[PDB]
């Protein structure tokens, strides 16, 4: 009911007054025509006049929010799946650049449902491994170490006496193969294979 | 945990409206506020001494109505008297479980006690039918009528049926 | 008023203005039930003319549904319940199996509550070692190595010299099926059982 | 209250608007008293006259939804236990059994959270374990395999030669229905004791 | 006008109706104190006779719910801490228990991100291994297993062969990372040191 | 009706009632303006009171916490750059700088990938191990025991005879004060090196 | 299988049902419940128990309703 600087905003069945500037932002929102007014408004009703909207939502929120100021919104139960699938919908445009990130970290969280691991042997004397250890990269996290005789005084202060084995996740995108045109660095994979 | 001062400061006047209830009247009480009243303290495990209260109220009014009206009332008619002053007991009861049923769904069974409208019918049983003066005066009084139909004369045989009824 | 061609439907008590056309679909549809006006209705207002819809759109929503605009489909997060009853309610059995196949797929790809797992036994010895360790097939991940008692070399480097215990979590099938007819095969492996 | 064909709640502050008939479907629920109009529940509010409940608005939801269409549905963001406790103030048998599954299948898919979750250790040596390492049950996952001293030779082909300690995320049941014994079972398990 | 049986509390923006009963916890708690009239209060919202006080109705939530139901159950995705806040502003030495237990279990579901996490290490001969571990305790995980010399009989078959190391979410402590100490505890812990 | 000496604020067009000196706690707000009882509101309703807040309701209730007693709420739901965001607009320093460390220690663990976990070796004998794992240390995890080939005081029974490897996840912020380090730190670092 | 004691409460809140969807009633009824409720009636193979039920109660649908209708204008 446009009859001052409030509106009436129909959801669940509630009548409520909210100012123009909470329902304007921007020209693609669905709030902003109710600010606006012409004849063929179809939203009227026979109790008070009141504009009637679909919203008894769950996830309009948190993202509603996102475009009143326009940084993308991840929970730490709702990942940049909420992102990738209420705020587009919302229509940010900055969301466009952002979302990508938000599509390839989604990416590298359904690249490892594959798992994908890089897994890595790293032979160390026993002494040697603390400080590897301690000295681990980022991202990479150990999984597993084995012991190993040698030859020569059973293997203990020897340089082959443990295996480290360490592991790192992917964050590529999903892939079913890696090609490049070169066929110089195929003669050099097979030359290495023997 | 929460004082109990105010809770039996008002549950006074919630058993004293309990009592106005037993007696059939409505019209001097709001309902709402006996709900709500009797409701509350269910929650917070005091209905031990609602039960309580309600078993000594119950006890107290049939004591002083319905046996009194029972052992005033003569023969031939002993048995109105017993049906109707059986029928306001029943109305009462029904009227008081209206009030409570939180209790008679979660107090009763976590206590595993007996339901307030099951516990009213026990002591109604236990000081009407299986109280000694008044079930001998109810048994030979039917014998009596039972007797005296077999012959042809006139008797009211829906309340002996009734008695029977409240019997069993 | 809901006793014309538009009406008021209270989903959720908010009043959604709709056509009885665009409700008015079959009778398998609940909607269909409430818009069309019938004697021995108690679901309705007379007070403000609409038809009451008691179910709030928080499960109205992701039920499997086709001929209007909306969405549905289980997710990757989406409740396995509800989306079972809304397939349930559309009734047919090859619905219902369907249904539970997509669930078992987005619960077994990552191998949650079907809990499908593959394990393989690589016979590895040292020098091979760092190979297939570093040469796994991606989808796979390491779980464990354990060296192997030898009368050859002092212990190390015998033909068999370790075990790699590798593993990868996925839907052997998404649909979680068994049991093969053919008859040949089942000769073969009951041949190659002894 | 005030009288209409629906009933507004105040569930814990909050105005649920819900017909009068899918409140009849359990009377062994306190919600049956609040749908009469007649005195048998009076409850008004000085703001607007709705019935007042003292239920939380939490786990109202998925019990409502049970009530309205025969089917709960458990949001996967609030506790199920949560749910239980709603089901038990309801006391809806049928409720808690459904809210009871929930918790179980929760506790056996988070059956690292400390709950139930099976373990066992297998015998083999590395002729069969290669084969039922290959033939490990779906739901059973390989935890740790290791060798054990072969007084042959020096390692394998012994019978003792390797355990493989395997487990199972297990559904932990709640108490009062899972978990009790029996007479002879006793006195079986004090016979198998020694 | 503004005092019954009932009291109307403006807890955040909205409006609660609820007994005086109910909102107490202890005769301590600030919420009771604000229940009948006291000098000292000024401001308040006379506009419908229910007293201002500032708070989020957020963490008054799971306040009022265990104040209303006499159990304290804090949602997953809500903030114990913003509980524990509430109950402490309110001074309610009850919710602080149980936001205390509550976060002792989120602590334990919480036991990944550094919070204490017990583990312990049992002794097993290679008889009794399979025992131990079939008959380990629920609510434990088990997570390594690992074979030793044997000091007694032969190579195998020892009363200390086995080493197992199981482990529990749940920390250890009375509470958290941080519990009132002792003074008997650390003569004895010392007692025992030497 | 605006203020009198409580103040009714319109947060985005959602009603909150507080009074004006939980909002003067901190003098510095935006909500200074607001609240206060003078001409120099740019958006404002005295048709039925509070004042005009286009802002965040859903990001306004940890900002509201801080400035009512100081304390920063970090909930699972709460996107910690949202409420970051909320506070830039509320100007509180400290509550800025403790939400960006919130963001950061989330990021480290959960958007940046799980990375730069800690981990260490400890040196145990059996008679240490069970204590240490025993006496296990907060937010730490254990990951392998490993039992060292030994032919010096047996291979058992000896203070180097098992290495126990730990982690402890960094859902850590890197150090803004400056997590790159200083000259002689890295004098120290090669001198360390060997 | 075949077994008396829980067909007939079942059967005839099956049969209410399916006449209240004739009485034009599904305001209150939901299609699952009636849906599981034939699907287990039927697997249990009491086929035949719905097949005259279903027979009988489209006879009754079409004099009760239908010829009411058709006769009485």
């Amino acid at each position: 009911g446009s009859v001052s600087k409030w509106v009436r905003l129909n959801v669940g069945g509630t009548y409520f007054l909210t100012t123009r500037q909470t329902l304007c932002r921007d020209p693609k929102s669905f709030l902003y025509r109710l600010c606006q007014a012409d004849p063929d408004l179809d939203s009227d009703k026979d109790e008070t006049g009141a504009y009637l909207i679909d919203r008894d939502p769950t996830y309009f929120g948190p993202v509603l929010n996102y475009l009143r100021h326009g940084k993308l919104v991840i929970n730490k139960d709702l990942a940049e799946e909420g992102v990738l699938e209420e705020a587009e919908f919302y229509n940010i445009t900055s969301l466009i650049k952002l979302v990508k990130d938000k599509i390839r970290e989604r990416d590298s969280k359904t690249s490892q449902v594959p798992v994908k691991h890089v897994y890595r042997v790293l032979q160390c004397q026993e002494e040697e491994l603390t400080q590897m250890v301690s000295t681990m990269s980022d991202g990479w996290k150990f999984e597993q170490l084995v012991s190993i005789g040698s030859s020569y005084n059973y293997g203990n202060e020897d340089q082959a006496e443990f295996l480290c084995v360490v592991s790192k996740e992917l964050h590529n995108t999903p892939y079913g193969t890696a090609s490049e045109p070169s066929e110089k660095a195929k003669i050099l994979q097979e030359r290495g294979s023997r | 945990t929460m004082d109990e001062k105010y809770v039996n400061s008002i549950w006074d006047l919630l058993k004293n409206a309990i009592q106005e209830i037993q007696r059939k009247n409505n019209s001097g009480l709001s309902f709402e506020e006996l709900y709500r009243n009797a409701y509350t303290m269910v929650l917070h495990k005091h209905g031990e001494k609602l039960y309580t209260g309600l078993r000594e109220v119950v006890t107290e009014h049939l004591i002083n109505k319905v046996r009194e009206d029972v052992l005033n009332s003569l023969n031939n008619n002993f048995l109105q008297t017993l049906n109707q002053a059986w029928n306001d007991h029943q109305t009462a009861m029904v009227m008081i479980r209206d009030i409570l049923m939180y209790m008679d769904r979660v107090y009763v069974q976590q206590n595993n006690v007996e339901n307030v409208y099951n516990l009213g019918l026990i002591i109604f049983r236990d000081q009407v039918v299986r109280y000694g003066c008044i079930r001998d005066h109810l048994r030979q009084t039917l014998l009596d009528m039972i007797a005296r139909e077999r012959k042809g004369e006139v008797v009211d045989r829906g309340a002996i049926r009734n008695a029977c009824q409240m019997l069993m």
